[PDB]
RNA sequence: GGCCCAUUCGGGUCUUGUAAUUGGAAUGAGUACAAUGUAAAUACCUUAACGAGGAACAAUUGGAGGGCAAGUCUGGUGCCAGCAGCCGCGGUAAUUCCAGCUCCAAUAGCGUAUAUUAAAGUUGUUGCAGUUAAAAAGCUCGUAGUUGAACUUUGGGCCCGGUUGG
């Protein structure tokens, strides 16, 4: 079963919240994997890296296995967590639920002129993480994505048809390549374009208009 | 002011700084200078023929041991002389002496920390027939 | 060990099919059927 | 001397060799249409990464620039005369989104075995590559025409073709060779 | 298997799988009357008669721990062991040597060697490196070379005539 034991939870069980822009517009926090599973049912996951590692406790070499699991729809909303636990088996699952747990938008433009859909990144975006620095850029029609394969793999799974990328840094230990291009996804939601110039009034949120549910007894 | 200049009317100190300290890496100092003639045993060829003096056993030392076996040479367009690599007749049965060979290189570069050791070369024929024609036995050694 | 001169052509295994027939041949060893070991894959494998 | 004869190479080999992702979706590919090796394929990505290369600078430069009202509406006039952008698509943007089956799908081995003339698409390129298929009065026998639209229409067996016309091969003849004068003795 | 008649059969539609299970059709590599070609010929285009179950009218080079697609397979007393660009695999029976079988890649091999280009932001104008990793001269005056603060006619009014959203 299923008991929500934060409130935001109980709200969602109760079907207040349609789809998960009430959870992006007003920023909240999310701490229950359960909630983004009826938000978003056709989520979906790959297993990147699995790599068995050691530590010298008392002379005595227990094995962990850390992995990489990168989740993502095929609309704009991905996903990436990691997790090492004594067991192969428990350390895909619970690196899948991290993964549920970090859900994040990707806004999606064009390149040029304006004929249908949009394919292409809006701006050019940039995350570094540890020494490794990667760069995405826009591109035309018909270009697809020019990444490595464990990052090309990745905007896959967020839907961008067409980009270019060029990546610095030492790129061969890939727990923080895939930690870079992350941040260079999530901050395409941030870059103030001409567009958004414009003034609109404050909304309010669900966490007081239905403030009589959701609340404890 | 990154410790370069960057004004209108500098491009004579931009190109003359550019190729004093070109004289670092490492294959372009070797094709201006030209050691290739001066020092290499072949003088800037792929292939060279040469005749053999005698026959050689040579040994790995340490992880590596066993039994690897060369062969001497003096090129004609020189007069100098190299050790050759004759590939796995590991049997010890095709020695052969005062013949016409024909070596080439190595891809080279190696590991010789199990001290398989400090020859360059190798033998693609012999004596106007190749090597894999007579392991896999297509032809055999012209004599009357 | 060498050729035979004589082939003049003027008045253990059964073969393969060679060319564009060994392409279809592929296609169906593959991509009409299935090998699996229990959802895992160790397609075109050692007899066990 | 004399003047030098040109030639160009009509190919290009990829980067990364053996990476399992690409090798599958060539080889149904291969079985699909039937081609005898992946430089078949090969030669249908070069020849499209020249025209979207074509397409895509003519797009930097304005809009009522004589340069791309000249060689774009003949670019476009070019591939639908072939029959390969639909005729709701005539704007160049359009074709910055096309893709390499559009010009598989017009072949002669892949348009004689739609238009009902062979039972698979192994049967037309063994009926082609014998002299059987006669566009207008012509025999070809290339797999690859790419047949024009207005000529879609013409396909039909030869007037010399055992199939489609005149005396049957050398083996009917053979066999009657073999029965007919036998049925006495 | 398969869609369905399914009663349950088979009622249809399929797809293979194989059955040294069986049948008939197509054709040019090759040969060769003629004609055409050509300065004369040879060959390519055209064409009498001839020309296959194709088992023989028989595709080949390189690999099957990792990088990098492909094996948990049997045989050596280590017949015929360093060992495969670089991490390495041998000390019997090897998940790499030597061979048999089955698979993979390109199909006319890019197989090996030597130069050069991309990869290389490891030559850096675009565009690198400052303490501890290669790397700021013992210290101030001073050639050539490079680089050098702000300011001197703005604004106002009338009117014709362009192609674009219209």
């Amino acid at each position: 079963g299923w008991v929500p034991v934060t409130k935001l939870g109980r709200l969602v069980k109760a079907g207040k919240i349609t789809t998960i822009e009430e959870i992006f517009l007003h920023s909240l926090p999310v701490k229950e994997f359960q909630i983004i599973d009826t938000l978003l049912p056709g989520l979906q996951d790959e297993v990147m890296n699995i790599k068995p590692v050691q530590k010298q406790t008392r002379a005595g070499q227990r094995t962990r296995f850390k992995a990489v699991v990168v989740v993502g729809d095929s609309n704009g909303h991905v996903g990436l967590g990691i997790k090492t636990a004594k067991e192969v088996a428990g350390a895909i699952r619970a690196g899948i639920i991290i993964a549920k747990l970090s859900v994040i938008p990707i806004r999606r433009g064009y390149w040029g002129t304006n004929l249908g859909q949009p394919h292409s990144l809006a701006t050019k975006t940039t995350g570094k993480c540890g020494s490794v620095t990667v760069r995405l850029i826009p591109a035309p029609r018909g270009s697809g994505i020019v990444a490595s394969p464990a990052v090309k793999k990745l905007l896959q799974l967020a839907g961008v048809e067409d980009v270019y990328t060029q990546s610095n840094g030492k790129t061969r230990t890939l727990e923080n390549t895939l930690k870079a291009a992350f941040v260079a996804i999530g901050n395409t939601y941030g870059f103030l374009t001409p567009n958004l110039w414009a003034e609109q009034p404050l909304p309010v949120s669900p966490l007081d208009i239905y403030s009589d549910e959701a609340s404890a007894q | 002011g990154k410790g370069k200049p960057r004004g209108l009317n500098s491009a004579r100190k931009l190109r003359v700084h550019r190729r004093n300290n070109r004289w670092a890496e490492n294959n372009y100092k070797k094709r201006l200078l030209g050691t290739a003639f001066k020092s290499s045993p072949f003088g800037g060829s792929s292939h060279a023929k040469g005749i053999v003096l005698e026959k050689l056993g040579i040994e790995s030392k340490q992880p590596n041991s066993a039994i690897r076996k060369c062969v001497r040479v003096q090129l004609i367009k020189n007069g100098k002389k190299v050790t050759a690599f004759v590939p796995n007749d590991g049997c010890l049965n095709f020695v052969d002496e005062n013949d016409e060979v024909l070596l080439a290189g190595f891809g080279r570069k190696g590991k010789a920390k199990g001290d398989i050791p400090g020859v360059r070369f190798k033998v693609v024929k012999v004596s106007g027939v190749s090597l894999l024609a007579l392991w896999k036995e297509k032809k055999e050694k012209p004599r009357s | 060990m060498a050729k035979v001169h004589g082939s003049l052509a003027r008045a253990e295994k059964p073969k393969k099919p060679k060319g564009r027939a060994y392409k279809r041949l592929l296609y169906t060893r593959r991509f009409v059927n299935v090998t699996l070991v229990n959802g895992k894959r160790r397609m075109n494998p050692g007899p066990s | 001397p004399r003047a030098p004869r040109t030639y160009s190479k009509t190919y290009s080999t990829p980067k990364r060799p053996y990476e399992s992702s690409r090798l599958d979706a060539e080889l149904k590919l291969a079985g699909e249409f039937g081609l005898k090796n992946k430089k078949e394929i090969y030669r249908i990505s070069f020849q499209l990464s020249k025209i979207r290369r074509a397409a895509r600078d003519l797009l930097t430069r304005d809009e009522k620039d004589p340069k791309r009202l000249f060689e774009g509406n003949a670019l476009i006039r070019r591939l639908v005369r072939v029959g390969v952008l639909s005729e709701d698509k005539k704007k160049l943007d359009y074709v910055l989104a096309l893709k390499v089956e559009d010009f598989l799908e017009r072949r002669l081995q892949t348009q004689v075995y739609k238009l009902g003339l062979a039972k698979s698409v192994h049967h037309a390129r063994v009926l082609i590559t014998q002299r059987h298929i006669a566009v207008g009065k012509q025999i070809v026998n290339i797999p690859s025409f790419m047949v024009r639209l207005d000529s879609e229409k013409h396909i039909d067996f030869a007037p010399t073709s055992p199939f489609g016309g005149a005396r049957p091969g050398r083996v009917a003849r053979r066999n009657a060779a073999r029965k007919a004068e036998a049925s006495g003795e």
